[PDB]
């Protein structure tokens, strides 16, 4: 996860590497 | 907010990791 804009995909992407799974999430709230 | 700091730019890694659930 480098520093260059992330948005949803990058999130779910980084989130996929930062948490792996365990049902992670990321919304606007 | 969320996207405001994650999409418009980059948010904090640990903060981005807290996105878990």
């Amino acid at each position: 996860f480098v520093n260059q804009h992330l948005c949803g995909s990058d999130l779910v992407e980084a989130l996929y590497l930062v948490c792996g799974e365990r049902g992670f999430f990321y919304t606007d709230k | 907010g969320i996207v405001e700091q994650c999409c418009t730019s980059i948010c904090s890694l640990y903060q981005l990791e807290n996105y878990c659930n």
